[PDB]
């Protein structure tokens, strides 16, 4: 399981580019795709999503008209075509495998991401910009302007960290769905509009940045994000 | 009197359509043609016999414009109904392999458009032509005189229809007692052709006269008033054949027989 | 010459034991318990896919997830309540009878007349299911196979044994003998310790895990025995046979308690299982249909007639609000 | 609904179209049985589960031999099976006959055709010739036997062969007339272990019987 | 005759012991089986 992003560079405005990523080390034909950017001082946003059959495609209402997403499962690469390159598209970019089926975890790797450089919606509330701290436990909490329980019985509520000089990894899915690999010093739980995230005793690899991410309806929106510091 | 051979068509069709859902056990795409052509039938039997009765009783009109189109779309459809399952036989035991391979709803359903889609090609014009000429159903009274249609949609309705169950029958008796010269797999074969030879002699008995001699009244005028009083007994020949093709098709596998045993 | 008439003699004892508890019948201590009445069932969903006849069937621990398997070479996993299909798993063989589901919901079995059970592995990181080993030692066709745990196998096949298996290692640990014909279905227990067999010889024994030893043996039905549940409290079994009957045995007493059948009924039994309580039992047959037995008191109480062919596959949900079929007609249906 | 369970059923959507793919090429090749005895010569006809593929006029064909009470139930939707009967050996005759007969009259085999083959006629030929062993010492009907007037032998051959060969394949032939009521057909055949045109027999008896069945799906037997 | 003789060894008990123990296991948990609108999942 690798996802290795390429591309990149200086571009000026009016101009274009196109990315690419090259997958490896799982059946790629048989995962849906996504793209997400981070912006130096915004947090993560989404962009795109293409399904594994090239079924149905989506795009943020900031891009619609100027980016296009395309897949090649023969070659197992990705691409994204940008034109009409503005200043407000400088951003790192990530690449995201997904998988969809009963009891899934469309989630779960994130690529390592490439830098570009120029010249209704759900509202995800975090408010605390910094939380001063080893063994000590520490929660950290969300709140959506709109309820997240759907008729099924589902909440979809989502949980990643953001170490230093590395790339977003998943802990829950589903509000109580330890991701695999993870330790389990970790716990979630809410109801509502209204959640929380419980570390049972801190280390010294639990520094970094936390997010909250919907997924009731496109587009995909995050969180402001909280910061850890030991 | 004569309302009894209506009565017969209709419980025919009906009981030919009720053996095939309550039945069960039925392939589609040779089964299901059987209900197109039953339905086609008993609409023949409710919309055409009833209404010409009523002039054999007044021996005069009242209606015209509008039967005359149902009563040759529905012919058309129930000969088109034959020829295809003439066509469909003679494929099924020539290239024995292919045809199973090739059997699906699919075959069903595109035949059943294609027949009702040239089944209403004839009839469309009968009322657009009529309601803007009296003359030309209206003579002296219920009748089609206009030889442009008579001469021109004849051909098509029926004698090209015959000319390929002629030859659908020829080739097929020919393949079927070729197969034989290489014991219960010899004398099934013979029935075939028995069954094969009794349902084109019906076919062509019931229903070459009543174009013989229409084609007669138009191009070999020759006493009208003979050929008008021949009409009047040759048309109810064809209606005559329509309560029967539902039964020389059915009543020879045992399954029919015994669901029509216990069924009625 | 000698040891025929000591196995006589102790035959005789074994029999005239046996005869000596029989101070009571079911069908007179349950004259004072009410009919369960008549009992309607309707179909809520029907699984389309299959392109051959279904032989076997298993639900999950979840009550969400089935497996079903034919002889189109394909193994399928469904999701229940939207019919939406999980997996679709190949098989290198496409004559296949039998298959079974992991308790923890990892792992999936089948076999059937390569003489080989194959186990597969449904959580991967690369996202595809493979086959993780393979046992062999078998000289017949394999008949049923069932989970212990993650790590242990029970196997039936039609050399007259059955076997432990070691699926860490793939060894067999312990064998067992004394059957004299085929083996054709299982049962195990609700506490993972003793299991039953059933044979073409007419007879059942009941077998002891730990050790390997035969403990007890039952005999009554005249041909082949089909299918065989076990009771939820441990002590019973049920039985079919190819004669038209079902049969109620005991593991105290030792002998048999009710004789399930109907004159109009001259057609084999494939499948027989059992209810959350108990009161009902489940059977199907030959004649297309499958029949809703009161097992307290030998009674008819329904029957369910939606398959056009052979029912070979009948299961209950662990929550007991649900029955599937399965038939020859390459359809799944769900009962409530 | 979610939006995971759009894709979902999108997924779900997919696995039908591959499952409907795969029907097409499996419907395109026809399966047959091989049953017989030991010393009958099964593995020369064509020449857990052995198997085994040949191919005449661009169709396919697919035969199993397994290793038969049990495992016969899961070969009733087969075109055909094939049995092999080794006719140069009188004793064990008695045994072939039985299995023909147990097979014939299977419940689960009532729809299936019977191609029979007779092998090694050369040996039968070369014993009768010799005269050191009689059918008479063991099927004493054999006594009162004659030539049917419309036997068609091979030319060259001597007249106590023929007798010897009908002889046997009427006490076949005896067994499938007395039940099946027309629902299957036994194909009798003699053969030997250089024959090579066994292919071409299977392949008319197979469209024989295809062709049977046309004509009874469209109501005219 | 070794099996003949280890299965004689068994301590039983009354037929009627074992028909009410079944009986009464059934009686127990009739509450608990959905199959002796707003519940149903199907
Ligand atoms: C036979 C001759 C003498 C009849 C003369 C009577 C005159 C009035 C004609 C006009 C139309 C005729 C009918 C029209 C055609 C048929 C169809 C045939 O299947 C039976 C006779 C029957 C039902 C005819 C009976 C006689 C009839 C009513
Ligand atoms: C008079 C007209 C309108 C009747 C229509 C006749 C139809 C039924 C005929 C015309 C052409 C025919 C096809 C010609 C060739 C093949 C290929 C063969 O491998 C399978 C059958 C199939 C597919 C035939 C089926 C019957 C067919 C579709
Ligand atoms: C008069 C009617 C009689 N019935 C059959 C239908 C039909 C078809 C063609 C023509 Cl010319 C005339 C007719």
């Amino acid at each position: 399981v690798q996802l290795v992003e390429s591309g990149g560079g200086l571009v000026q405005p009016g101009g274009s580019r196109k990315l690419s990523c090259s997958a490896s080390g799982f059946a790629f034909s048989s995962f849906g795709m996504h793209w997400v950017r981070q912006a130096p001082e915004k947090g993560l946003e989404w962009v795109a999503y293409i399904s594994s059959g090239s079924g149905t495609i989506y795009y943020a209402d900031t891009v619609k008209g100027r980016f296009t997403i395309s897949r090649d499962d023969p070659k197992n690469t990705l691409f994204l075509q940008m034109t009409s390159l503005r200043s407000e598209d400088t951003a790192m970019y990530y690449c995201v495998r997904s998988i969809y089926y009963y009891g899934s975890s469309p989630f779960d790797f994130w690529g390592q991401g490439t830098t570009l450089t120029v010249s209704s919606d759900i509202v995800m509330t975090q408010a605390t910009s910094s939380v001063p701290v080893p063994g000590e436990s520490v929660s950290i909490s969300c709140r959506s302007s709109k309820s997240l329980l759907h008729s099924n019985g589902n909440t979809y509520l989502y949980w990643f960290l953001q170490r230093p000089g590395q790339s977003p990894q998943l802990l829950i899915y589903r509000m109580s769905n330890l991701a695999s690999g993870v330790p389990d010093r970790f716990s979630g739980s809410g109801s509502g509009t209204a959640f929380t995230l419980t570390i049972s005793r801190l280390e010294a690899e639990d520094v970094g940045v936390y997010y909250c991410m919907q997924h009731l309806e496109y587009p995909l929106t995050f969180g402001a994000g909280t910061k850890l510091e030991l | 009197s004569i309302v009894i051979i209506i009565i017969m068509t209709i419980g025919g069709n009906i009981l030919v359509i009720m053996a095939v859902s309550m039945e069960k056990k039925l392939h589609n795409a040779t089964n299901y043609f059987l209900m197109s052509l039953a339905i086609a039938d008993m609409l023949v039997g409710l919309l055409v016999m009833p209404l010409s009765l009523l002039a054999i009783l007044y021996d005069y009109v009242w209606l015209c414009p509008v039967w005359i189109s149902l009563d040759v779309l529905f012919s058309t459809a129930s000969i088109m109904h034959l020829c295809a399952i003439s066509l469909d036989r003679y494929v099924a035991v020539r290239s024995p392999v292919e045809h199973s391979r090739f059997n699906s709803r699919t075959k069903a359903i595109m035949k059943i458009a294609i027949v009702w889609a040239i089944s209403i090609g004839v009839s469309v014009p009968i009322p657009v032509i009529g309601l803007r000429d009296e003359e030309k159903v209206f003579v002296n009274t219920c009748v089609l005189n206009d030889p442009n249609f008579v001469l021109i949609g004849s051909f098509v309705a029926f004698f090209i229809p015959l000319t390929i169950m002629v030859i659908t029958y020829c080739l097929t008796i020919y393949v079927l007692r070729r197969q034989a010269l290489m014991m219960q797999a010899i004398n099934n074969e013979r029935k075939a052709s028995k069954v094969l030879g009794i349902v084109f002699f019906v076919f062509l008995i019931m229903w070459c006269p009543f174009f013989i001699t229409n084609i007669l009244s138009v191009l070999c005028e020759c006493n009208q008033k003979l050929m008008e009083k021949l009409l009047n007994v040759f048309v109810w020949i064809g209606y005559v054949c329509s309560g029967i093709n539902p039964l020389v098709y059915t009543l020879f596998n045992k399954i029919y027989r015994r669901a029509f045993s216990n069924y009625l | 010459d000698q040891l025929r008439q000591e196995a006589e003699q102790l035959k005789n004892q074994i029999r005239d034991a046996r005869k000596a508890c029989a101070d009571a019948t079911l069908s007179q201590i349950t004259n004072n318990i009410d009919p369960v009445g008549r009992i309607q069932m309707r179909t809520r969903r029907t699984l389309r896919g299959h392109l051959a006849k279904i032989y076997a069937m298993h639900w999950g621990t979840d009550s969400r997830l089935l497996v079903s398997a034919s002889q189109d070479g394909k193994l399928i996993i469904w999701d229940s309540y939207t019919t939406n299909k999980v997996h679709a798993i190949p098989l290198r063989s496409s004559w296949v009878m039998t298959c079974a589901y992991a308790p923890s919901g990892n792992y999936v079995a089948c076999g059937g007349l390569d003489n080989i059970c194959s186990i597969y592995n449904l959580k991967t990181r690369e996202g595809n299911v493979r086959v993780s080993r393979e046992l062999a030692g078998h000289t017949g066709y394999l008949s049923c196979c069932r989970f212990l745990d993650d790590n242990q196998i029970v196997t039936s096949s039609g050399d007259t044994t059955c076997a432990l298996w070691d699926i860490e290692t793939g060894q067999q640990t312990t064998t067992f003998t004394g059957h004299t014909g085929d083996v054709m279905s299982l049962s195990l227990a609700p506490d993972t310790r003793l299991f039953v067999s059933g044979a073409c010889d007419a007879s059942a024994k009941l077998w002891d895990v730990r050790e390997g030893m035969c403990r007890q043996t039952f005999t009554g039905h005249e041909s082949d025995i089909n299918a065989i549940c076990f009771f939820p409290n441990g002590n019973a079994f049920a039985t079919g046979s190819d004669d038209a009957t079902c049969r109620l045995f005991d593991l105290r007493a030792d002998q048999e308690l009710m004789t399930y059948s109907h004159d109009n009924i001259i057609c084999g039994i494939t499948s027989v299982s059992f209810s959350k309580s108990g009161r009902l039992l489940l059977a199907g047959y030959d004649d297309f249909n499958c029949n809703v037995w009161d097992a307290l008191k030998a009674d008819r109480a329904g029957v369910l007639a939606g398959h056009d062919n052979r029912v070979s596959c009948l299961g209950v949900t662990d929550d007991g609000m649900a029955v599937a079929t399965g038939s020859w007609d390459s359809f799944l249906k769900i009962w409530n | 609904v979610s939006a995971e369970d759009k894709a979902a059923a999108e997924r779900s959507k997919m696995i039908d179209k591959n499952l409907r793919e795969d029907g097409e090429k499996a419907r395109r090749t026809l399966r047959l049985l091989l049953l017989g005895a030991d010393n009958s010569g099964k593995s020369t006809i064509v020449k857990g589960i052995f198997e085994t593929k040949f191919q005449v006029d661009k169709v396919n064909f697919h035969m199993f031999d397994v290793g038969r009470r049990k495992w016969i139930q899961c070969f009733n939707d087969v075109t055909a099976i094939i049995f092999v009967v080794d006719s140069s050996d009188y004793n064990r005759l008695q045994e072939a006959l039985n299995d023909f007969k147990s097979i014939w009259n299977n419940r689960w085999l009532r729809t299936i055709s019977v191609i029979l083959f007779l092998n090694k006629q050369d040996l039968l030929a070369e014993k009768v010739l010799a005269g050191k062993s009689k059918i008479e010492d063991y099927f004493p009907e054999f006594a009162r036997y004659t030539t049917p007037e419309d036997a068609t032998p091979e030319p060259g051959e001597d007249p106590r062969v023929t007798r010897a060969k009908y002889f046997i394949r009427k006490e076949f032939v005896d067994i499938s007339t007395a039940s099946g009521d027309g629902r299957h057909i036994c194909y009798p055949h003699f053969t030997c272990a250089v024959d090579t045109e066994n292919a071409r027999r299977i392949f008319n008896d197979c469209k024989d019987i295809i062709l049977q069945m046309n004509l009874r799906e469209y109501n005219l037997v | 005759v070794e099996q003949l003789k280890m299965e004689a060894n068994i301590d039983r008990i009354k037929v009627s012991k074992a028909a009410a123990d079944l009986m009464a296991y059934c009686e127990a948990h009739a509450k608990e089986d959905p199959l002796l609108a707003s519940e149903n999942p199907f």
